[PDB]
RNA sequence: GGACCUGGCGGUGCUUCAUAUCCCUCUAGAGGAGCCUGUUCUGUAAUCGAUAAACCCCGAUCAACCUCACCACCUCUUGCUCAGCCUAUAUACCGCCAUCUUCAGCAAACCCUGAUGAAGGCUACAAAGUAAGCGCAAGUACCCACGUAAAGACGUUAGGUCAAGGUGUAGCCCAUGAGGUGGCAAGAAAUGGGCUACAUUUUCUACCCCAGAAAACUACGAUAGCCCUUAUGAAACUUAAGGGUCGAAGGUGGAUUUAGC
């Protein structure tokens, strides 16, 4: 925990 | 374009819908022979057809004629060869 | 217990599939089979090579669309004629989806010497049955 | 100020079906409804619900031993688990004077029925059942403890007892649900004819893997032929000659009807158990209805159900268990 | 055919057309061991010599 | 069965993630899906010994590995005849040098099968899969024909005609002389060859050209051979640079084709039909000569005999287009619907040129009743639509008086990947927003003008400023108005000056309309600020209105006064 | 590539004993008889046993094809009990369902 | 067609069989598995050739 | 063998041994654990040792108008590009090694006197 | 050290209990004899695993060679494999399971009580519990709604299996790997399970239930021993089948003990 825990839209039709 | 729903419900559920359904998809489906495409393909067919002896009304009467019966066997399965 | 093909119970968290969800003594009870061919029928022959040449395909598509298939295979046989369905997800673009297809049905038609065709139906995400 | 890892998604819970859902389900179902029609060639405006379960059962066969496994094409109705409705407005008031009780439905019968029982105060079995706790609990559309059922049928019947008139006489029909109770009269075959004209009847038995068919004449000298033999040459055990005895000798009839009965499979007393089923019940279409009624309480008439148990895996029998080991 | 199966899937691999699951997992464990020290002797420069 | 209007043609992936939603996915897609089988083949054929194990019954030859590469490694003649059939242009030169040092003899037949080989590929290497004029001057092929020691008719045949292929039209003609001076005889194929080389020799007047030609056909005549199909096919793709000059001369060549036997073919009318169809007037000529052609064609089944065929229905749309004779393209139409005559259609490049002219000239000459069974039958059944023809389906609908289907023009333009065509955009909005309708429409068409403006705020060109046209944001905001979203109006106000857009006179006016039934003089003065801003003429006739119709707070009539202090 | 050394041993026995088929076919036909003279039969008996050890048909194996198990074999799918319950449990063995009765 | 066509369905065959469900040892614990083969029989009767 | 092989789910829940005797009761400790690595992470479809270019796969479908063809990276460019996958791989481990420390409380093994933050939001929009 | 809580245990109380069930009661057995087979021990140059219930005809629906993993001898070294290992660790694991279970409970998320202590949370004329989910249940299979199957959570025994396969860690790499030839697997014994018997409700023959003979040292009783033949196989004193010869213990089995509604 204190070291860190760090695991780490428009849609269109024919896209480019 | 048919609502149809498979799968054993949930508790207080419904059976899934179409999209992305398996088990639909497993079904060996007859969507291609309605019975309307049916009878459409059995019109076409008659054109290949023969039409049997009138005289052969009986077996009784194809035997008299046709004493020899010869019996043989084709299998349809699944596979390459 | 038995451990069979089971999805154990979780804290309610991890979503299954509906093939998923059902155990082994649900087969042919509330789920159907993977393949279909007339191997396993009485008086049929060739069992053997239709559930090798089974387990390939399984595993040559779980390779060829990494990441891609959202649920198990579908195999269908009729006559000499192998269909391949999948349910795909939506994130390759389609190029490369029409890309695999024609490499795969090519491919597998000269490695099982019969006429092979994949169908793929996509969806958005896995779709999910309930969660255990 | 710092992060905690959040517990689980929001996904992971159950779905509801809003009343618009349903509405846009339905126009789905009616649109289907007329392309199914069409796909039949059948007229799309006489097309019932079981043209619908016929035509799917048709193009998806499903053979899935659980029928709630199979394809379903159901009106939305029928499909959806029913909802209850929002209990308050946009005000924030409940509907219901009862609804904090959680029980809003059950304590408002409970109520209403309450109510009743101090009107009469102030004022002064066989084809019916009690509903069970699982139909109050869909009429109430709500969830009900074991107790909470006993507490309103204990309610209802204390109000049976009372000069009860019509008005509280429509209000208990509602929960008594009609229980339909089998006929367990014998079914008489019919009397047919044969060339000569002598009358007799048909029946079949079974008994084990013995399968008998038997044909009892009206008229005759007591004669039995068994595949065509006489039946003390077919049946050498006086056992089994006993078993064809019984039916005759129960009604007092012997001496008076020939039968000529066809029996295969099993051994020789499954046999004549197989046939004296068979000749019972074709014995019965020359009786009158009180002696069939005999019949049936002497054990003449039921199909005896004891067949051989299938042994298990891991066990020496059906039952027997292997020799628990000496420890 | 085992060769068939196994010789087809590792040309394919190489080839980029087939992802081998497996195999990265091995080639994971097995890159990690060299980090490690434990790494495969030389054919007749094994510990015993 | 017939084709399924609502689905894509059936070599696509049947799924609404993966079927093609334009023209250019079209295309795309099924190179893609081409591009894995090459490479499925070419491992195929990298790596045979995986798909040697034949399982098949009965066996199936098409499915197995091609092996290209040849097995005879003796210094021999049947040797090189294997590298001839395998079409290894240099191992078979190299062969064929190593025999001829070594002194063996090697067969006449056998030198000539090399000389086609070189001759069609013009001594270079045909494509595989992965290891001006091009007749190079350093040929293999013309050395090996001086060395060669015994030359028949068949070795001068495949040299004239490898030149001609690769334009050496000179050296072609050259050639014929020499077989000539031999006393030999030249086939048809080799005349094919030589009348295209007379023509594309030298640049020359007509009259000069078409003298040659008649002399090789009367040389023709007197060598005992007979023209095909092709002769005349390539006389009359030869004639088409001379247009006007050759139209009488080609049509002489058509009907020598009747008298003779031969028959035309689709090539045949293909050639006429381009070459009658010269830009200008196709009124004088053009009409009658595609007239009578397809009187001729009518209900007729085309097999296929010259490698033109598959061009004729796309030229003879092309003119029906030009004339706008809608009779005459549903016979071109009609034709190919006869049989399978589809199957002549061309290519992508073709199939879609075809459907094109031809469909924007149903939205052009048909009834609107019509037209909208065509745009149903067609796309995407058949061909999926250019934007213009989008808009020329539009024109129709407008001129048919039936706008109530824009909205759904709009809906299946972005199914066919023009969300984002601005020339289609402005125009959805400009019929829409062209005169005010009756509620129900009007909402309608306001429902349409948020999808297109947010086609116009989410455009994939957002990496650069975003180009709002003056004409789609008057639009936009007039349709708001129109159906009472005037809270979707009034915001837009702002992108007029954060784009610096001129507002339209119309919108200012229906503002002071909404403003005066909200009774609201701040939005009022904002109308009037806006048009103060850019200096309109209007707005200081419209502060008059503003003043006696709206109430005017004092820190308002200042504010007007301090626009009229601008005026 | 074969999942053991012992499945390599039995590929390589099936191999031998098809060549060898045809040859030890002949040669036992002169010995299963009362036909032809005994110095000819005690001839054949030299014959067949010195052909190789691994042409004998009687030493091959049915493993399983997948985990190369000696036993627990069911010969219709050439799998080990293990192998064919796994893949018998996924649903992936067309027809094949658990049984009860 | 214009066939004469009679149906009828042969008894179904059912072929079990039984299998250790545990890796190692356990014997008296079996899984059993089952096959069923169903049956339909359609009978044309004078019929030509083509 | 081939068909001996398993996929990535079956091999790290046998390799991490999370479920099992040890893990139920804690009864082993984890000063090295085996932590699981998604190794289909930076993998690219189609790009394989030999450095094939596949039209439509890895590689653009089009150039210049035209399909491209097969083709193969040479000895050299191959070299880069695994060279430039190693580095991208010690980058992405890099990346996860730089995490935020945060700060101690009473002391450095004591957990009072740290921040959790913010409660959490409450259903009916409720924020603290 | 004081007080309290939990768990475990009590030659711990009370009440009700177990249905083929703890005892008695009912039927057939095991425990005695021979043989078959497993294990133990012993033996051998000569595997391994299971091994209280929950091991012991168990992994094996199966070992003459092969199988094979063992012993002895000989041989090969980038090796059928972009090697290989049946080497160690089941107390690193996946996978598949035993066990209670011939159970009915497990429990996320909340809420309240005890001063906000470890802890606890039920009263129906009801007094703080509500609970998704899993299991039971329901449903399905087989001949019914019965029965039998199937199912049976969480957890218990670091239960069993690294030798089904895969695999973490550690180890071998001219050897702990690979191949060849031959060979081991016996019984002084003890013990588990099973088979056949000891007989007259029997033995033999005919028959498939109206018979004739047998019936105590020539009876009943070996599926054992010995000899021969045949079948499979390249290979059989060895495995199986048959015939001949032989005719043993055994005369219904103490404590104890298994199964069946
Ligand atoms: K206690
Ligand atoms: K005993
Ligand atoms: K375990
Ligand atoms: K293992
Ligand atoms: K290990
Ligand atoms: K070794
Ligand atoms: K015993
Ligand atoms: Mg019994
Ligand atoms: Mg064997
Ligand atoms: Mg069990
Ligand atoms: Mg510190
Ligand atoms: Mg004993
Ligand atoms: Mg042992
Ligand atoms: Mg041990
Ligand atoms: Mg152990
Ligand atoms: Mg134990
Ligand atoms: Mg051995
Ligand atoms: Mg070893
Ligand atoms: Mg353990
Ligand atoms: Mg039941
Ligand atoms: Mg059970
Ligand atoms: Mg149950
Ligand atoms: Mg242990
Ligand atoms: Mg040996
Ligand atoms: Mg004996
Ligand atoms: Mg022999
Ligand atoms: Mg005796």
């Amino acid at each position: 925990y204190l070291s860190g825990e760090e695991v780490e839209e428009y849609e269109c039709y024919a896209p480019d | 374009p048919l609502p149809v729903r498979m799968g054993y419900p949930v508790k207080k559920g419904v059976p899934m819908a179409k999209e992305g359904n398996l088990e639909l998809l497993k079904i060996p489906n007859f969507l291609h022979l309605t019975p309307v495409a049916i009878k459409k393909h059995c019109e076409a067919l008659k054109d290949f057809c023969t039409e049997w002896p009138a005289a052969l009304d009986s077996d009784e009467k194809c035997e008299k004629h046709f004493p020899i019966e010869i019996d043989s066997t084709d299998y349809v399965s699944s596979g390459p060869s | 217990k038995n451990r069979a093909a089971r999805v154990r119970v979780s804290k309610g968290d991890k979503p299954v599939t509906y093939e998923e969800a059902h155990a082994p003594h649900y087969i042919a009870h509330r789920k159907g089979w993977l393949s279909l061919h007339t191997g396993n029928l009485d008086g049929e022959d060739h069992a053997a090579e239709r559930t090798v040449e089974d387990v390939f395909l399984r595993k040559f598509m779980w390779g060829t669309f990494p990441g891609c298939l959202a649920d198990q295979l579908v195999l269908k046989r009729r006559g000499n004629q192998l269909e391949i369905c999948a349910v795909v997800l939506r994130q390759l673009s389609p190029h490369k989806y029409y890309f695999l297809v024609g490499y795969s049905e090519t491919l597998l038609s000269y490695f099982y010497k019969c006429p092979v065709r994949l169908h793929l139906q996509t969806v958005p995400s896995k779709v999910v049955y309930k969660y255990l | 100020a710092f992060v905690i890892p959040k517990k689980n998604v929001p996904t992971s819970k159950r779905e509801t079906y809003t009343e618009d859902f349903i509405k846009k389900q339905i126009e789905e179902f009616n649109i289907g409804k007329r392309h199914l029609a069409n796909m039949m060639g059948e007229d799309p405006e006489t097309f019932t619900q079981e043209d619908i379960d016929r035509a799917i059962a048709y193009l998806f066969p499903s053979g899935l031993f659980e029928k709630r496994a199979r394809p379903v094409m159901k009106h939305p109705e029928q499909i959806f688990p029913r909802q209850r409705a929002i209990q308050w407005g946009e005000d924030g008031r409940p509907f219901h004077y009862l609804f904090y009780t959680g029980k809003q439905s059950y304590y408002s019968l409970m109520h209403d029925v309450y109510g009743m029982l101090l009107n009469l105060e102030k004022h002064q079995v066989i084809g019916s059942r009690w509903l069970i706790k699982e139909e109050l609990e869909e009429m109430l559309v709500e969830k009900l403890s074991d107790l909470d059922y006993m507490q309103f049928i204990r309610l209802l019947e204390k109000l049976l007892t009372s000069q009860c008139g019509a008005a509280e006489e429509e209000f208990v029909q509602r929960f008594r649900r009609s229980v339909t109770l089998e006929s367990k009269k014998q079914l008489i075959e019919p009397v047919q004819y044969d060339e000569q004209g002598m009358a007799f009847s048909k029946s079949e038995g079974k008994r084990k893997t013995a399968k008998a068919e038997a044909i009892v004449y009206k008229h005759g000298s007591g004669r039995i032929k068994v595949n065509g033999i006489d039946y003390q040459l077919y049946f050498p055990i006086t056992q089994d000659r006993e078993q064809l005895m019984f039916p005759f000798h129960f009604v007092d009839r012997l001496g008076k009807h020939d039968v000529t009965c066809t029996v295969s499979g099993g051994g020789r007393s499954a046999q004549a158990g197989a046939i004296r089923l068979a000749m019972a019940k074709a014995l019965c279409s020359f009786v009158t209805e009180d002696e069939v009624e005999w019949m049936r309480q002497a054990g003449l008439l039921t199909t005896d159900p004891r067949v051989r148990e299938r042994k298990k895996p891991g066990q020496e029998g059906a039952r027997r268990k292997f020799t628990w080991k000496k420890r | 055919n085992h060769h068939t199966y196994a010789e087809l899937m590792q040309t394919l691999r190489f080839l980029g057309l087939y992802r081998d699951e497996h195999q990265d997992f091995m080639d994971e464990q097995k890159r990690l061991k060299k980090l490690r020290g434990k790494e495969k002797p030389k054919k007749g420069e094994g510990k015993r010599a | 069965v017939n084709r399924d209007t609502t689905a894509v043609p059936y070599v696509f992936q049947d799924d609404p993630y993966l079927m093609p939603a334009s023209s250019l996915e079209s295309r795309s897609f099924l190179l893609a899906k081409k591009s894995g089988e090459n490479v499925a083949k070419f491992i195929i054929n990298s790596y045979p010994k995986y798909f040697q194990k034949d399982i098949a019954e009965p066996h199936i030859p098409c499915l197995m590995p091609e092996y290209f590469e040849p097995q005879i490694k003796d210094i021999s003649e049947a040797a090189l005849k294997e590298r001839i059939e395998l079409r290894k242009v240099k191992a078979s030169v190299d062969m064929f040098d190593q025999l001829l040092q070594a002194g063996t003899t090697v067969s006449l037949e056998t030198t000539n099968s090399l000389l086609d080989l070189l001759c069609y590929y013009g001594d270079q290497e045909p494509s595989t899969d992965y290891h001006g004029v091009t007749w190079r001057a350093k040929n293999n092929a013309e050395r090996i024909f001086s060395l060669m020691p015994e030359k028949n008719e068949h070795s001068y045949c495949t040299m004239i005609r490898g030149m001609v292929k690769h334009r050496a039209y000179e050296q072609a003609l050259n050639l014929y002389t020499e077989l000539l001076n031999n006393r030999l005889h030249a086939d048809v194929y080799t005349f094919n060859a030589l009348i295209e080389a007379t023509v594309c020799a030298i640049n020359e007047k007509f009259e000069e050209k078409w003298s040659k030609i008649l002399e090789l056909l009367r040389h023709m005549v007197a060598q005992k051979v007979k023209p095909n199909l092709q002769t005349f096919n390539t006389i009359l793709k030869c004639l088409r640079r001379f247009h006007v000059f050759a139209r009488s001369p080609a049509l002489q060549v058509l009907r020598e084709m009747k008298a003779i036997g031969i028959e035309p073919s689709l090539a045949t009318y293909h050639h006429i039909i381009r070459l009658f169809d010269q830009p200008g007037d196709p009124l004088k000529r053009s009409s009658f000569i595609i007239y009578d052609i397809m009187n001729e064609l009518m209900g007729k089944r085309f097999s296929p005999k010259d490698p033109d065929d598959d061009k004729f229905f796309q030229s003879a749309m092309s003119i029906c287009s030009s004339l706008r004779d809608l009779e005459l393209a549903y016979q071109v139409h009609g034709l190919l619907k006869t049989g399978d005559n589809w199957k002549f259609i061309g290519p992508d490049q073709h199939r879609n040129f075809y459907y094109s002219k031809f469909f924007d000239l149903i939205c052009l000459m048909e009834q609107i009743d019509v037209t909208l069974k065509w745009y149903e039958d067609l796309i995407p059944s058949a061909y999926f639509p250019h934007s213009q023809t989008m808009i020329h389906l539009l024109q129709a609908l407008d001129v048919a008086n039936r706008l109530e289907v824009i909205p759904k023009i709009w809906k299946d333009s972005k199914e066919y990947g023009h969300t984002f065509r601005s020339d289609l955009r402005e125009e959805i909005l400009m019929l829409m927003a062209r005169d005010k309708h009756p509620p129900e429409l009007q909402v309608a068409f306001a429902d349409c003008a948020a999808d297109i403006k947010s086609a116009y705020e989410s455009q994939p060109i957002r990496q650069t400023a975003q180009d709002w046209p003056a004409t789609s944001l008057n639009c936009i905001a007039i349709l708001f108005l129109r159906a009472g979203r005037t809270q979707e109006a009034w915001k837009m106000l702002g992108l007029f000056r954060k784009h610096n857009k001129i507002p339209r006179s119309e919108l200012l006016n229906e503002l002071m309309d909404s403003a005066k039934v909200s009774n609201s003089p701040s939005q009022a003065i904002e109308v009037v600020e806006l048009a103060s801003a850019f200096s309109l003429p209007i707005c200081e006739g419209l502060t008059q209105r503003v003043m006696s119709d709206f109430a005017i707070n004092q820190e308002q009539k200042e504010a007007l006064s301090n626009l009229t202090a601008l005026t | 590539h074969y999942v053991d050394w012992r499945m390599w041993r039995d590929v390589k026995r099936r191999k031998m004993a098809y060549e060898y088929a045809d040859e030890r076919l002949r040669i036992n036909s002169l010995r299963k008889n009362t036909i032809l003279p005994k110095i000819l039969q005690d001839v054949a008996d030299e014959e067949i046993a010195a052909l190789p050890r691994d042409s004998c048909p009687v030493r091959i194996r049915n493993r399983c094809v997948m985990t190369s198990r000696p036993r627990g074999v069911k010969r219709r799918w050439r799998l080990s009990r293990i192998v064919f319950r796994h893949l018998a449990d996924h649903g992936q063995l067309s027809g094949i369902q658990r049984a009860t009765w | 067609l214009g066939i004469s066509i009679k149906v009828h369905e042969p008894p179904r065959k059912i072929e079990r069989f039984t299998l250790l469900q545990s890796v190692h040892i356990y014997k008296k614990h079996r899984v059993q598995y089952e096959m069923r083969t169903l049956y339909r029989c359609l009978e044309l009767e004078h019929l030509t050739g083509s | 063998s081939f068909f001996t092989k398993l996929t990535a789910d079956e091999l790290w829940k046998g390799a991490l041994a999370e479920t099992g005797a040890g893990a139920k009761k804690g009864r082993g400790k984890r000063t090295k654990k085996k932590k699981r690595k998604d190794l289909n992470r930076g993998q690219i479809i189609g790009e394989g040792r030999y450095g094939f270019l596949w039209p439509g796969l890895n590689v653009p479908l089009m150039k210049n108008g035209a399909v491209q063809t097969i083709a193969q990276r040479s000895k050299e460019e191959q070299e880069k590009v695994e060279a430039d996958m190693i580095q991208q791989r010690e980058e992405w481990d890099r990346k996860k090694k730089m995490k935020v420390k945060r700060e101690r409380g009473w002391s450095g093994n004591s957990w009072g006197g740290i921040s959790l933050g913010p409660p959490d939001p409450g259903p009916c929009g409720e924020t603290y």
